[PDB]
Order: structure tokens, then sequence, then C-alpha cells
């Protein structure tokens, strides 16, 4: 689901949050965390959202 | 990009999708020949040493 807040599920990091869309550009890696080590934003691969 | 280590294990553009035991050797073929070197299957490869 989309921009709402909502129960994620991702990758056995789970939990409640609201996600957004960003435009941002990487070859490689797909998950990025904060220092604490929780997942602010990420990208998939077959159509790099 | 693809590489490789005795150990075995692989990482796709350096993320280690899959984790393998101990490797020996390894042989490849795809369609480098001597012609398609611009546009063979892979570009460059070296032994390479941590
Ligand atoms: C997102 O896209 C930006 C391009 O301009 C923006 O386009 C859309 C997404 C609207 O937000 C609009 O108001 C802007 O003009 C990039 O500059 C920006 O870097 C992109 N985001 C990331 C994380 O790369």
């Amino acid at each position: 689901t989309l921009d709402v807040c909502t129960k994620y599920t991702i990758y056995g990091f789970k939990g409640e949050g609201i996600i957004t869309l960003t435009n941002s550009s990487f070859l490689a890696g797909v998950y990025y965390t904060s220092d604490s080590g929780q997942l602010l934003a990420f990208k998939n691969v077959t159509s790099g959202a | 990009e693809i590489v490789i280590t005795k150990y075995g294990d692989v990482y796709v553009n350096g993320f280690g999708y899959l984790h393998l035991g101990l490797l020996d050797a390894v042989t490849i073929n795809f369609t480098g020949h001597g012609t398609d070197d611009d546009v063979s299957g892979f570009w460059t490869i070296a032994s390479t040493n941590f």
C-alpha cells in the first residue's frame, strides 16, 4: 500500500509506517538504513522503484 | 558485474545475492570468440587479491 499508514512487513523488517516515493538513482544496492539500524529509503529491482 | 572467491561466494554488483560452499574451480563459456570482444558476454576479468 502506498502513502498510507499501514503495517509494513519487509525483508525481515516489520512495523507500522507511511511509505513515500523518491526518485533517487543507484546502479547497486537495494536497501538503505539509518544510524540506529532502521531502514528509511530503498529501491526495488525490476523497476528501480 | 559478478565476482566470486575461492570460498565460492558470489556478489551481484557487489551485493552477495547467494551463498555457496567452497568452489575449487569453474569452467566458463559464452560468445567470447575474439570478434565479439567489444560486445562479448563479459567485458573484463582479472585475478584479484585482497
Ligand atoms: C525527485 O524528482 C526531482 C525532480 O523534480 C521534482 O519532480 C517531482 C518528483 C516533484 O517532486 C516536483 O515538485 C519536482 O520538481 C529530483 O530533483 C529529485 O532528486 C528526485 N528525488 C530523488 C530522491 O532523487
